[PDB]
């Protein structure tokens, strides 16, 4: 039938250098197979893996034989051509009004398609606020906008998808939410909106103010501190196999339902040396350190930081064991028992001890910012 | 005249590793904290099934 | 200050020194070029202040800071900050070349059209039919998905690869360097387009 | 303190001064403009020398009468290293005639070298010996290379004196005219080398191909390989081992006789990125295809000939006992044979710095190496072939013509054939027991 | 930088050259104009071998132009390329050769070349170093022969220790178009023994042979024969322009190939020539160039090889590729085919690798070959120059200028010896 | 050699499929005038080089410095 053939990239170990193959697609029945540039010998021939379509994009990381690859490019222009279509990107903004449905707003976004590709929570000043909107000035809703903005915290988004440009706005719903709940009710606002200058989220209108907002807030020049405390709190990592299957919505949701205050999260890619430092608490502790720590480098996670008066503990209580399936018998109504699916694969991860949550906080927001 | 040099780089390789094993004993024990935590669980756990 | 005839009396003092150092059956154009290169490891084409006070310091020529300033600006007329060695060069020879109504110097003040790649290239086109300069123009809008007016490195490889022209490296070189002057990383492809159709 | 003077003469010797340079450089971390980031032991001092304030200069020196190699190094990315007035280059080339290069334009360019020599020896303070990479079948490197040879050895006298020489191979080869040059040139480097290491090209052919996979090998390949078994000999008198071995240790050990002291060269393990790391890469079998005959990159075969004195460089996380071991095994196989009056053909060093790889090379990342610089009575096969090569073609006088109309007497031809007889008599004399 | 000068005389002279400094100044990047306009850095470092340059940035060519009529150097400035060339290095007559070799070299000839051997001799001295010296002219003609022969003699008398290159375009009987050719034939190649390098002897019949069943192509032209001319004259410098892996000059060519004094003629040839309808459809590899440039029909001379034994060949490789191949394939045609080498000089075949080729080809090859197979050349000259004077027809004109039948006598039998002493070496034995 | 003969000046197609036919079709298709331009120049170079593939490479020299590992700029431990 047709066939998608792109470039992989994958770092040996025992051999420092690093070497690159093919990965050609069959996508008539879902089938891999693999061809390198080099000493032209087929690598690994027809044998199906079951690949899903919407992972393969440029820079994506899927695990194949225990050998993690890397796509960097793609190799011919039938290929390019497919997949050129999903590169838009867009500026979704969380306003400090509907911090507490930050978890379904998260959910319905995943249901749209769409792919959150980077995210972060910070608090805007006022100088920088004042900054940004600055094409208002003379309209009176420039200093009212200015005013809310720097109340409290705020969750910025980039979205990499179809058309996501205007796709994020249709579902957005009207500018007015006043107007949002006769014309089209089931919308972010006509669910999530009180007035016109309290409306539940933001979004691009042009891909210029996208240039203009996605380098003020995801570049490395950027002047915005990653506002969190380090007192009496404990730090949550959301695994990557949960932001596979887009359940990261279900769980942000249900841990601020419980009453538990959130201060910070940001989403984070990790090396296999930098996970092995993490779990050096585990290193040679029960829990068979190895494939957690392999799979933790595996794509994408969220890192999240949890505050409570008795922070360590209490949200221990309902995250349950680190088993699932033993969770399920015992503790029916805990995270790891409804979200996790076996050992290795369990969900959510909270540290264990009363005295190491501070460090293990500030290893996320201050050593690996 | 160079041994100034090499006196004060053996000195340094040489409280690092003192400095190395304080680090490593205080970790050490948070190794021992854990297992102990988690070992009681499992027997509360499988006391429960 | 330097603004008055002192900016132009340091190109005569630059201009001795360079004639001395001039070797026989050559002009001071290229007796001043491969000081540059010299200099240059990226030999991309482009250098900065550092290494343009460098190179002025092997001739001889050692000025305080505010006097070279000057002289990087005067030729940095975009202030961009990166200045092309092919104008400078260039420049001297014709200021050693003398005057003389006979004959014309030549020479070079300005990156030329490459000519010949684009010629090719028009000519290709025409095989294709009616609509094939409204392809080239269609790819570059759809490979430019973002809508910023310019495109990078790799992304211009695959719009001329898209129309099913396989340039080699040196086809690519000629064209990338006339387009983007000064290494900015991108070139405008609606400059590329206008000079490939016609007048 | 220690330093070594490394003299670059012909197309071939600055062609492989290319890769030698390179390997050093990145063996010591010195960037190609001359900067050393770091991040200090003086384990450079050997090549380079500081020059106050930042950058290293290496203490080298290049010759040719072509500007042609000369100007493409100075335009390259090594534009910034080498010292601008140590690269001499000439103004016509020798044009592959002996006399050329040895009495009419070779004698206006070896007062520039010798007092470039004397400031480097001046500026140096602790000098071991000189390094001499030189092509022997060609025109301007014969005939300046011995002039160099005869000069140094009356304006210095008793500093030792390496030659790492290129001779003709027995059945490919270039030129047409080379039998006569590579006599006169063995005529003028028999008594003024004190070592010398036979590097011919077809045998190096052999060896990346078989080792390699590679069916499109290039003079690059070979350079880097000769690059690499000059910086595994000169490894120990700059870096910290358990045994190490100085150049005057290895005269005393690899010279029987003062007019026997040609030697070949071998090296082990070479071996690709991708067979490498499924073989077990054992010291007890590199050894073993160390002295493999078809390893080594000269064109004889040593099974025809005796040992006289074998010095084995190990170089990484080599054990002393494993060593031991390996000779002993080594000494008590039967196809390798020692002479009588040799007891004790061994002279082992050992030097704790891994090798070190250049990127986009061939070679793979290895733990353990060894290179194993041998003398032996098997050398003679490439005189006795040589000898039969010229007098072929000396009976009929071609091309004397061009030799004795630029000034040489015919007489030299004569001189050059007897020295060769005498010393292959020599060497037949020798290998008998007593 | 070992710059070499140009002296090209005759029609045929003018004309090759003519095409010549097209070749050269399209690899070098140089518009008609003469202002440089080419790609490459590597094309200026040794642009001064070939070109000089003048105040306000222009590059000339070092060429000479010589004829005893305005009939062909008008055409040549009126044509392509005809604005380069300096007007002050024309130089020419009023009266014409007539195609008599007396007359070229004897009356007019002799009063005539005072004025050039001036343009010569300021041209050399204005470089910094010669390296010699390059010819192209004609042997069956007037001027060319007559004239050329007489300046060679000229400046070697003068400049003993530069080298001196011909390219000789001597007469095949098969191409019949003059009835005189016999007798200013030999005289030129008596005196071209004494005092020329390197002689190249180019045949029109082998010329118009290959355009006919290499290229293919239906009617050929002298435009087309002349490039391939040019192009193997470029390709025989090379070395001396670009940089490579083993360099090869002219001085470096005839020491591997001159075992003796007066064997210094040689036969020429160039690789790959491939038809413009097949082109895409054979592969470029070393083993199919070495085939071709061996091939016996490949050469411009009219001589079989295969009549001869190789006394030494040499081949200037360019472009990208391994020298291992070259290397490997030399040593394998040099086996199978050992009844065509002489045996009593080992490895008699030189090979050269230069980087840059030339513009649109990827790997080309010239091959400069010293056989015995050049003897028919002077063999069959002969048996017609003998034939036509043992009747004395067709000599009062020689004789009535100024010329004596003792050294028509003395040039036949010098040239006969040639021919003698020149396959003497295939029945040799060692 | 009866070449030219029975097939004179004619643009595109076929021809008359008799003697040198075929070669002179690509030869007049890729210029203009495919047979010998009566006396529309003809150049001699494409008819006796042919197609060219222009490229520059590099002298092989200039070859040794430049070379790069992609893996050994990881921040390791
Ligand atoms: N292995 C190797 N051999 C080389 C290299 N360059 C030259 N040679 C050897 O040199 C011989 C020919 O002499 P050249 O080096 O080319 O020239 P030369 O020694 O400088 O003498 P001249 O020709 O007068 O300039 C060849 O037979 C090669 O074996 C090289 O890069 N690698
Ligand atoms: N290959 C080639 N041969 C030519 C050319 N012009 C003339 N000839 C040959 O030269 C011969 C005539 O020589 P001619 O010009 O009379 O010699 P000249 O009188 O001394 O100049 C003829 O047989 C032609 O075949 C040319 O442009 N190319
Ligand atoms: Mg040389």
């Amino acid at each position: 039938d047709i066939r998608y053939i792109f470039i992989v990239e994958w770092f040996d170990t025992a051999a420092s250098l690093i070497r690159t193959y093919y990965l050609t697609y069959f996508t008539q029945d879902k089938t891999i197979e693999m061809y390198d540039l080099k000493n032209k010998k087929v690598f690994l021939k027809r044998c199906e893996y079951a690949i899903k379509d919407s992972d393969l994009y440029i820079g994506s990381i899927l695990n194949v034989y225990s050998r993690q690859l890397k796509i960097v490019d793609f190799a011919d222009v039938f290929t390019r051509s497919k997949f050129q279509n999903i590169k838009e990107k867009t500026f979704a903004m969380i306003k400090p009004d509907a911090y507490i449905h930050i978890g379904k707003i998260i959910s319905i976004i995943e249901r749209s398609g769409l792919q959150i590709s980077n995210l972060k929570m910070t608090k805007m000043s006022q100088e920088d606020a004042r900054e940004f909107y600055g094409e208002h000035k003379g309209k009176p809703f420039y200093d009212g906008l200015v005013n809310f903005m720097s109340s409290d915290l705020i969750v910025g988004m980039e979205l990499v998808g179809d058309n996501a440009i205007k796709r994020w706005r249709e579902l957005l719903g009207p500018t007015n939410t006043l107007v949002a709940r006769e014309q089209a009710p089931n919308s972010i606002r006509g669910l999530f909106g009180t007035d016109g200058t309290r409306n539940a989220c933001h979004g691009s209108d042009s891909p210029g103010s996208a240039f203009r907002e996605l380098n003020f807030f995801f570049a490395k020049t950027s002047k915005l501190k990653t506002q969190a405390f380090f007192n009496q709190c404990t730090c949550c990592v959301i695994k990557p196999h949960i932001v596979k299957q887009n359940q990261v919505g279900e769980v942000i949701d249900m841990i601020l339902s419980e009453g538990f205050e959130i201060s910070a999260l940001q989403t984070f890619f990790l090396d296999r040396p930098t996970a092995e430092e993490f779990y050096e608490v585990y290193k040679g502790v029960l829990p068979e350190f190895n494939a957690i720590a392999e799979h933790l480098t595996s794509g994408m996670c969220y890192a999240l930081e949890v505050r409570q008066e008795n922070a360590v503990k209490s949200f221990r209580d309902i995250a349950g064991p680190h088993d699932p399936e033993i969770a399920k018998v015992i503790r029916p109504n805990t995270i790891r028992a409804r979200f996790g699916i076996d050992r290795v694969k369990n969900g959510i991860h909270c540290t264990d001890l009363e005295d190491d949550g501070v460090l293990e906080v500030e290893y996320f927001f201050n050593a690996l910012q | 005249n160079r041994g100034k040099a090499v006196n004060e780089g053996n000195y340094i390789k040489q409280r690092l590793a003192e400095l190395r094993v304080r680090s490593q004993r205080a970790l050490n024990e948070r190794r021992q904290k854990l297992a102990t935590l988690l070992g009681r669980e499992h027997e509360q756990y499988k006391q429960e099934i | 200050y330097v603004s008055p005839e002192r900016l132009n009396d340091l190109e005569l003092i630059l201009y001795e020194k360079i004639r001395q150092k001039t070797l026989p059956g050559e002009d001071e154009g290229r007796t001043v070029y491969r000081a540059f290169k010299y200099f240059d490891i990226a030999e991309k084409g482009v250098i900065d202040i550092s290494q343009f006070k460098a190179a002025l310091e092997k001739f001889g020529c050692v000025f305080d800071d505010k006097e070279i300033h000057a002289l990087f600006s005067k030729f940095d007329v975009n202030r961009s900050g990166k200045i092309c060695y092919d104008e400078f060069c260039g420049n001297f020879a014709r200021l050693g070349s003398g005057n003389n109504p006979n004959v014309n110097p030549v020479f070079k003040l300005a990156r030329e059209v490459p000519s010949p790649i684009i010629n090719k290239l028009n000519a290709d086109l025409k095989k294709q039919g009616p609509f094939a300069f409204r392809s080239l123009s269609k790819a570059c809008q759809k490979a430019d998905t973002f809508l910023n007016g310019s495109l990078s490195h790799d992304e211009f490889k695959w719009v001329i690869k898209e129309i099913g022209f396989s340039l080699t490296k040196t086809e690519f070189d000629n064209l990338f360097k006339f387009f983007d002057k000064n290494y900015e990383g991108k070139v405008i492809y609606s400059v590329f387009i206008d000079l490939v159709r016609g007048q | 303190m220690r330093e070594v003077i490394s003299i670059h003469v012909g197309q071939g010797g600055i062609q492989v001064g290319n890769a030698c340079w390179e390997l050093f450089c990145l063996e010591h971390g010195i960037q190609p403009d001359g900067q050393m980031p770091s991040d200090g032991d003086d384990a450079f001092n050997t090549f380079f020398s500081e020059t106050g304030a930042g950058k290293h200069v290496p203490r080298a020196v290049f010759l040719d009468l072509e500007p042609t190699v000369i100007d493409e190094v100075r335009t390259g990315t090594y534009r910034q290293l080498f010292h601008p007035e140590q690269l001499i280059s000439g103004k016509e080339d020798a044009a592959n005639n002996f006399a050329r290069g040895h009495y009419t334009i070779g004698k206006e360019i070896v007062d520039l070298c010798l007092d470039r020599i004397r400031k480097l020896a001046d500026n140096c303070t602790g000098l071991q010996g000189f390094l001499v990479f030189n092509s022997v079948g060609g025109g301007t490197g014969s005939g300046l290379g011995s002039l160099l040879l005869e000069r140094l050895s009356v304006d210095y006298g008793k500093k030792s004196k390496l030659g790492f020489t290129i001779y003709p191979s027995p059945q490919v080869s270039t030129a047409v005219v080379e039998p006569y040059n590579s006599i006169l040139s063995t005529h003028s480097l028999l008594e003024h080398t004190d070592v010398a290491v036979m590097l011919d090209n077809e045998a190096i052919y052999d060896i990346c191909r078989r080792n390699l996979d590679i069916e499109r090998p290039t003079y690059t390949n070979l350079n880097r390989l000769i690059a690499q078994v000059i910086s595994s000999l000169t490894a120990s008198l700059r870096f910290d081992g358990a045994l190490n071995v100085d150049i005057t240790e290895f005269q005393t050990n690899l010279v029987p006789y003062p007019r026997i002291h040609f030697m070949l060269s071998s090296y082990a393990p070479i071996i690709s990125a991708e067979k490498a790391y499924h073989e077990q890469l054992s010291v007890a079998e590199i050894t073993n295809s160390a002295f493999e005959p078809a390893n080594m990159m000269a064109k004889c075969d040593p099974r025809h000939g005796k040992y006289m004195a074998c010095s084995m460089m190990y170089r990484g996380d080599v054990v002393p006992k494993d060593v031991n071991a390996s000779i002993a095994t080594i000494k008590t196989k039967r196809t390798i044979q020692f002479v009588d009056w040799c007891p004790t053909g061994f002279k082992v060093g050992i030097n704790y710095q891994p090798p070190t790889v250049v990127p986009g090379g061939d070679l793979a990342k290895v733990m353990r190496a060894v290179c194993m610089i041998s003398n032996s009575t098997a050398i003679a096969e490439v005189f006795s072939r040589l000898d039969h090569k010229f007098d072929l073609m000396y009976a009929k006088r071609a091309f004397v013509h061009w030799y004795v109309g630029e000034g040489m007497e015919e007489g030299e031809f004569s001189e050059a054939r007897e020295d060769l007889a005498a010393l292959e008599k020599d060497y037949e004399e020798v290998g008998i027991e007593t | 930088m070992r710059e070499i000068v140009h002296i090209q005389g005759g029609q045929c002279g003018n004309q090759i050259g003519a095409k010549f400094w097209e070749v050269i100044s399209d690899e070098h990047g140089i518009d008609p104009t003469g202002t440089y306009h080419g790609d490459s850095d590597l094309q200026l470092e040794r642009i001064n071998v070939y070109y000089n340059e003048a105040t306000g940035g222009r590059y000339v060519p070092r060429a000479i132009l010589m004829d005893l009529e305005p009939g062909t150097m008008d055409s040549v400035r009126a044509g392509p390329f005809g604005q380069l060339f300096r007007p002050d290095n024309f130089v020419f007559g009023q009266t014409g050769a007539g195609n008599n070799w007396a007359k070229g070299h004897y009356t007019e000839g002799a009063e005539l070349i005072d004025s050039v051997l001036d343009v010569v001799r300021k041209e050399a001295e204005g470089c910094d170093c010669l390296q010699g010296f390059q010819i192209t002219h004609s042997l069956g003609g007037g001027t060319g022969s007559g004239m050329g022969t007489l300046l060679i003699s000229k400046v070697r008398e003068e400049y003993p220790d530069r080298i001196m290159e011909t390219f000789s375009v001597v007469p095949s009987p098969k191409v019949s178009d003059t009835v005189v050719e016999p007798y200013n034939a030999t005289l030129s190649v008596h005196q071209l023994v004494e005092n020329a390098d390197e002689c190249m002897v180019i045949d029109n019949e082998a010329l118009y042979d290959i355009c006919f069943r290499t290229l293919k192509l239906t009617t050929p032209t002298y435009g087309d024969l002349n490039h391939l001319v040019s192009a193997a004259m470029s390709g025989v410098t090379c070395c001396l322009r670009f940089p490579g892996q083993l360099n090869s000059d002219l001085r470096k060519l005839a020491v591997n190939l001159i075992p003796f004094p007066r064997l210094h003629f040689f036969m020429i040839g160039f690789a790959p020539l491939t038809s413009r309808g097949s082109q895409q459809y054979r592969a470029l590899t070393v083993p199919e160039l070495t085939q071709q440039m061996f091939d016996a029909k490949n050469m411009m001379c009219a001589a079989d090889p295969r009549h001869g034994r190789y006394l030494t060949a040499s081949a200037l490789f360019r472009g990208r590729m391994s020298t291992k191949e070259v290397d490997e394939q030399m040593l394998n045609v040099q086996n199978k085919n050992s009844s065509y080498f002489v045996e009593w000089i080992p490895n008699n075949i030189k090979s050269s690798i230069c980087d840059i080729p030339p513009k649109g080809l990827k790997m080309a090859v010239t091959f400069v070959g010293n056989s015995t197979a050049i003897q028919e050349m002077f063999k069959r000259v002969a048996e017609q120059f003998t034939a036509m004077f043992r009747r004395k027809a067709f000599l009062h004109w020689y004789t009535g200028e100024g010329m004596d039948e003792m050294e028509f006598t003395e040039a036949e039998s010098n040239m006969n010896d040639l021919v003698s002493e020149y396959q003497q070496y295939q029945d040799a034995t060692a | 050699t009866t070449l030219e003969s029975y097939n004179k000046q004619l643009q595109k197609g076929q021809g008359t499929l008799i003697g040198n036919w075929w070669e002179e079709r690509e030869l007049r298709d890729v210029t203009g005038i495919g047979r010998s331009a009566h006396n529309s120049v003809n150049d001699t170079n494409e008819r006796t080089m042919g197609k060219k593939f222009n490229h520059i490479p590099n002298t092989t020299n200039s070859e040794y410095g430049k070379g790069f590992n992609k893996a050994d700029q990881l921040p390791r431990t």
